[PDB]
């Protein structure tokens, strides 16, 4: 231990979610009395400690690798100080870029430096969006593989922001003149009505992950872009829990409904569609999606979507809403059938042109064939729903990569790509009271992207150590591989619920039961609810998080009965029809499996890539600018994974010192009139008195390492060492000039 | 202690009662166990004294007889020269750090104290010679 | 990796790969011999024929089915048999894909053994699993909870299973066949003056039985109706071109079903070997049993037989625990299909008989691991 | 079979 009454620690509390505290007396071995800097004195207990402060020329510094204690508190504070007092919204975490939302516009943008961030390695510089931006163009230019830039938070934290400003680095830097930043930014309103949602704790989430690729010549002109679009939460579409909703675009139709041009569609209020309604949340408050609609329209003009298209598509999702109310009764335990003359397929077969009488029929019946005969079946009323459920989750798959091809044929450019820089903006982690296969995906995807990140910094590590010729052994390799192999394999919770999918009969109830038998005792990560026998706990990167069952095998279920495609393929009333279904297994594949794989072409796009990262937070709930509430930051850095990423880096060597600069900083603790003739031996010489413990640093080529928090204990002896010096001289002092005084008493 | 030094002191102590009842104050009694030889801190005094609380530290008054077993009990150059090498390697010190260090550290003076005793010193640079300074505070 | 799924018929090999939709091989489980001496030398003469390469040959030909009431015979010809439906109907080396094989509840006990024999050694079948076929029929209906009358060629049987167990005191086995039914047909179309002798007609009758048999909701006042009246009676072009007329007799010969007495069998008919089966088990389940009742494989096929069946066993059942009988159209595929899910199960991928257990275990490993 | 019948 060392605890005296000039350290400070970290008392928490449950509204600044740690309090500093003036440590009153020095500890050893059941309570301590803590001085409140509120102005209140505490007693505090110590059970079968409080995490040490420290010293404050090292607090604020840029980047926290360089603190020698590293905690939540610690941190937090370092972020605080940083955006509150010295207005400074960027930091480096390791390699890690977190960024922080103003709420507001910055000077920083400016031109001037961006010409300043030329020519200079990221470590030279104070942390800014152009220091990664940089460090990617120049590694591009040194090396031959080309690059990645990473953004993760919650939508609301500014990733839009971050890519604008990456862009325009890029642009910039190139000397380019020139479109695509501006087409780039047009993209966006449709990527968010398509592709954008309302979740409980969010009026805006993506629910998607967009990369966009910045592509140059020979010379690193910018060239032109193109986007890629993974992980699109099809299950939404059809489905959602109380207080949520569905797609923006859905209830930006609904807004318009009363407009002349959409007059065919005879569409109702959003209450009036089973998709819509479901919801219970119409309206988002203080957000108005009937204007937003002209900005779609506008967005659609300016990526050169012919109004033909846009009525196109518009009469599709209409479509898509219809057939959600087509309604089927029951003739027998595997017979229903839609009734006569029935209303919403009447207006469905309108829209879509296609003859009544074969919708009709093939939404009751299932074809089966073999190579000799076929044989048409009829199909239970649940199976009925299922397979319309999965059409409008198959119509709307094939429109979005419809839509997104053509925010790539206006993005795309003729010249020769030499190689490109891809912008990965994607979700981060999230958690929630109810929570579902939605989030259950989301954090899979997150462990992956995680895994990968964890790959590249213990990589990079491994080369610094070797250029400072440590041995590889220190440096542990933290692996989060166990939990993905219990949520993707075999056995896993993934492959469980796809397999009860097609078990003759497959429930929550039973599929939770083949999850704790399974599981329950042989795992080290999957835990169960006392209470329940319908939910099941993972501990997972950032948390335990609790799933409940009874979602999941509705929402996980998409197979589409090929007679529905081929009647719709047939339809010529229009020409965009047959055109999304423009080129099997695929008709069967589950959600969660449509999902794994897309995540695997996600994760090869960037393992074939050198990645950089970024972070951004919203430090609260109400966009008070320049205000940062501890409670909600601490949430977002958790779910940024920022503190597991220095979990990691507290157990290796987090701080790196030259011999020069510590031989500047510590020549008062060092003897200088004995001390040795050159500086690497004579400091070897010196802390190897003041430290027993070659364990507990490390002599590099260069630069010196320590674990954490001994750069803290080395700032305690200096300023005792200082301070007791100081009072032998202050005590001198004063004796002589009371004797002088006394002198004059005598005279 | 001898009769002869009790003499010399109770006389010194008897130059500094301001009141007349033979006695000083305890905020004074380390300036005439500083003026008798003593260089004790201020912590130190205060230990000697028995940890005055303020009110007797600034209104009780000793005499004489019972400010003696304190000084006895405060009775009771190398690393001088390497404290001041702390802050030196030409042989000088800034006045600037040394005003700084001085008023701000350990047992802290005023400034005033400090122009006095560092007057005439320094020279234009502002670098004190701590070796003769040294010696000339304590002859 | 996926599996395959063959299922050994008597009458037809079903086969094709595991998580199809249906099977892509089928093709007659007949081994085809040449009875005559070839005259042009240079035809091109080999010696035997397997299916529809027999089939198409047949008039040429001795046919041997190589199964007999489900017990493999004559087993040469099976792996022959097996041997053409890997590699020239699938095209699929079988060392690549583990194998899922179908066999009747009750027959010799060594059949299995050798069986598996033949598929680790000869083939080198990576894994191997056996199922008995009205279990697989209810994983092809959607029901966890059944009773189920399976027939094709060679057997019929019974099997209850409620939630996942069978119960296998109350299996009832029952040997008439689509078989019995092809010879009896002969027997009785000799009464109108029609002769049948030999293997390549006995596929002819079998294409009368195939479009021309129904059952009657009830027989004895019909066979009556029919010597009384001719509206019955319908006529049918054989190879060769000659027209035949069958009238009352293409009722008669699936009516033997019902009325074993005829064929000369001793037992029960399959409504009441069904009824005998349901009363073996505990009544806390008969109504259950009584309700999800299934229909399964080709022999079933004839039109009419689910209100037959409906019809009598309404007899024997006291009337307040009502019946239903469910028979889906492709029920002729149900015991591939049902084995085409099964195999795809993640769950099921502990259960198979890999080479290395074989190795430890020998033959006998079969009954050891399996059901 | 082996007995009671022909197979
Ligand atoms: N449509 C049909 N009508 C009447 N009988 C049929 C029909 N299709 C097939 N069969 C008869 O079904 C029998 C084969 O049944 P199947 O279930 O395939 O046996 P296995 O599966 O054991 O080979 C044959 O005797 C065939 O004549
Ligand atoms: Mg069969």
């Amino acid at each position: 231990e060392l605890y005296t009454k000039y350290a400070r620690v970290w008392i928490p509390d449950p509204e600044e979610v740690w309090k500093s505290a003036e440590l009153l007396k020095d500890y050893k071995p059941k309570v301590l009395q803590l001085r409140l800097e509120e102005g209140k004195d505490l007693e505090y207990c110590l059970d079968p400690l409080p995490p040490l402060r420290n010293p404050d020329i090292l607090v604020g510094e840029n980047d926290l690798t360089a603190l020698s204690y590293l905690h939540e508190p610690a941190v937090l504070h370092n972020l605080k100080v940083r955006f509150i007092d010295s207005k400074l919204i960027y930091t480096y975490c390791g390699i890690v870029l977190v960024a922080i939302n103003p709420y507001e516009q910055l000077p920083i943008y400016g031109e001037d430096i961006i010409n300043a961030y030329s020519g200079q390695n990221m470590g030279d510089m104070d942390p800014h969006i152009f220091a990664v931006a940089e460090e990617a163009y120049k590694q591009m230019a040194r090396d031959e593989r080309n690059q990645s830039i990473i953004v993760s938070g919650e939508s609301g934290a500014g990733k839009t922001v971050s890519a604008k400003y990456a862009m325009r680095y890029f642009a910039t830097v190139s000397g380019s003149a020139a479109n695509v930043e501006e087409k780039v930014l047009a993209s966006n309103p449709i990527m968010e009505s398509i592709g954008n949602a309302k979740t409980t704790r969010n009026d805006n989430s993506s629910r998607f992950g967009k990369y966009i690729e910045i592509g140059f010549d020979k010379r690193y002109r910018i060239i032109g872009a193109n986007m890629r679009t993974y992980l699109l939460e099809k299950s939404r579409v059809v489905f959602q829990a109380e207080e949520e909703r569905n797609y923006h675009i859905f209830y930006q139709l609904c807004a318009s409904a009363a407009l002349p041009e959409f007059k065919t569609l005879r569409l109702g209020n959003a209450n009036y569609f089973h998709y819509t309604k479901q919801g219970g949340s119409p309206v988002i408050d203080g957000i108005d999606d009937a204007k937003e609609m002209v900005n779609t329209r506008q967005a659609c003009t300016l990526l050169g979507i012919s109004d033909s298209y846009q009525m196109g598509i518009f009469r599709i999702l209409a479509g898509i809403l219809h057939l959600g109310n087509v309604e089927f009764a029951s003739r027998d335990s595997d017979s229903c059938a839609i009734p006569p003359k029935h209303d919403p397929l009447t207006i469905f077969c309108d829209l879509m042109g296609v003859d009544y009488e074969e919708m009709a029929h093939w939404l009751c019946h299932r074809k089966l064939a073999t190579a000799t005969e076929t044989y048409i079946k009829p199909i239970s009323k649940l199976h009925a729903i299922n397979a319309r459920d999965a059409l409008a989750k198959h119509i709307y798959a094939n429109l979005f990569n419809w839509i997104v091809d053509h925010v790539n044929k206006a993005l795309h450019s003729t010249v020769k790509q030499h190689s490109f820089i891809g912008v990965l903006d994607i979700y981060g982690f999230e958690t929630f009271e109810i929570n579902s296969f939605e989030q259950f995906c989301i954090n899979y995807a997150n462990e992956k992207l995680q895994q990968q990140f964890n790959m590249h910094v213990f990589k990079l590590e491994q080369e610094e150590y070797m250029k400072e010729q440590i041995p590889w052994t220190l440096i542990d390799f933290y692996d989060n591989q166990p939990c993905i192999n219990l949520i993707e394999a075999k056995m896993g919770v993934l492959d469980l619920l796809d397999e009860e999918c097609k078990m003759p009969k497959g429930s929550d109830d039973t599929w939770a039961q083949k999850l704790y038998n399974t599981h329950l005792n042989k795992c080290a990560l999957f835990e169960k609810p006392r209470l329940s026998n319908k939910a099941f706990i993972i501990k997972h990167f950032a948390d335990k998080v609790e799933y409940q069952c009874e979602g999941f095998l509705e929402k996980n279920k998409d197979t589409v009965y090929e007679e529905q495609i081929k009647v719709l393929k047939s339809s010529k009333k229009f020409k965009l029809l047959p055109e999304l279904f423009q080129d099997s297994k695929e008709h069967k594949k589950t959600v969660g499996h449509q999902f794994r794989n897309s995540l695997h072409l996600l994760m090869e796009t960037l393992n074939a890539t050198t990645p950089h990262y970024v972070r951004c937070i919203k430090p609260n709930d109400f966009k008070f600018p320049f205000t940062f509430d501890e409670k909600r930051a601490v949430q977002q850095l958790r779910a940024c994974g920022v503190l597991e990423t220095i979990r990691i880096s507290a157990a290796g060597f987090p701080s790196r010192w030259t011999y020069q600069e510590f031989f500047s900083r510590y020549r008062v603790l060092m003897k200088q009139k004995d001390v040795l003739s050159d500086r690497k031996q004579t400091c070897k010489n010196v802390l190897e008195k003041l430290i027993l413990d070659k364990d507990k640093y490390q002599f590099g080529k260069t630069k010196i390492f320590f674990r954490a928090g001994q750069v803290a204990y080395l700032e305690k002896i200096r300023a005792d060492k200082l301070r007791a010096a100081c009072i032998r001289i202050q005590k001198t002092i004063r004796g002589w000039l009371m004797r002088k005084k006394y002198m004059r008493m005598r005279r | 202690f001898n009769k002869d030094q009790l003499e010399e002191f109770k006389e010194a102590f008897e130059l500094f009662d301001r009141v007349g009842d033979g006695k000083i104050l305890y905020s004074q009694c380390g300036d005439v166990m500083r003026a008798l030889g003593q260089n004790p801190t201020n912590a130190e005094v205060l230990k000697v004294l028995g940890n005055p609380k303020s009110d007797e530290l600034k209104s009780r008054r000793v005499d004489f007889e019972t400010f003696l077993p304190m000084l006895q009990a405060v009775a009771k150059y190398e690393d001088y020269l390497e404290g001041f090498r702390v802050f030196d390697g030409n042989g000088k010190v800034m006045g600037a750090e040394l005003r700084h260090v001085l008023t701000t550290l350990g047992e802290k003076m005023t400034e005033e104290e400090v122009e006095t005793v560092l007057a005439g010193h320094e020279d234009s640079n502002g670098c004190i010679n701590y070796e003769a300074f040294l010696k000339h505070i304590l002859s | 990796t996926t599996a395959l799924v063959c299922d050994n018929g008597s009458g037809l090999v079903k086969a094709g790969f595991a998580g199809d939709d249906a099977p892509r091989a089928v093709f007659p489980s007949i081994v085809g011999r040449p009875r005559h001496q070839g005259v042009m030398v240079g035809m091109g003469q080999k010696d035997s024929y397997v299916g529809d390469e027999a089939q198409s040959k047949r008039g040429i030909l001795t046919l041997k089915y190589p199964i007999e009431h489900g017990i493999i015979t004559n087993w040469d010809d099976m792996e022959k048999i097996w041997h053409h439906t890997f590699y020239n109907e699938l095209r699929v080396a079988p060392e690549e894909h583990p194998t899922l094989l179908t066999e009747a509840p009750l027959n010799p006990k060594a059949n299995r053994e050798k069986m598996t024999q033949i598929m680790f050694e000869t083939f080198n079948v990576p894994a191997m699993y056996v199922a008995i076929q009205a279990v697989l029929s209810l994983y092809a209906s959607g029901r966890t909870t059944g009773i189920v009358l399976d027939s094709g060629d060679g057997v019929t049987h019974n099997v209850p299973i409620y939630e996942g167990y069978a119960l296998p005191h109350a299996i009832m086995r029952l040997d008439l066949a689509g078989r019995d039914l092809t010879d009896y047909l002969m027997k009785i179309l000799t009464e109108r003056g029609y002769s049948f002798v030999t293997t390549a007609e006995r596929e002819i009758v079998r294409d009368i039985k195939e479009k021309l048999c129904y059952v009657a909701l009830d027989f004895e006042n019909e066979m009556a109706t029919a010597a009384s009246s001719s509206s019955l009676e319908k006529s049918y072009e054989l190879p060769d071109g000659q027209v035949i007329t069958i009238g009352n007799e293409r009722f008669r010969c699936p009516e033997t079903l019902f009325q074993p007495s005829f064929i000369g069998m001793e037992s029960a008919g399959i409504h009441e070997t069904t009824y005998n089966s349901i009363m073996k088990c505990d009544i806390d389940i008969r109504k259950d049993l009584y309700a999800n009742n299934v229909m399964s494989g080709g022999t079933t096929m004839y039109p009419g037989i689910a209100d037959r069946m409906q019809k009598e066993i309404t007899a024997l059942a006291p009337s307040t625990m009502k019946i239903k009988i469910i028979a889906p159209p492709e029920r002729k595929y149900s015991v591939w299909i049902g084995g085409s899910i099964l195999a795809s199960l993640s769950t099921f991928q502990q259960m198979w008989i890999t080479k290395q257990e074989y190795d430890e275990a020998g033959p006998s490993i079969v009954h050891r691991k399996c059901f | 079979w082996x007995a009671x019948c022909p197979a």
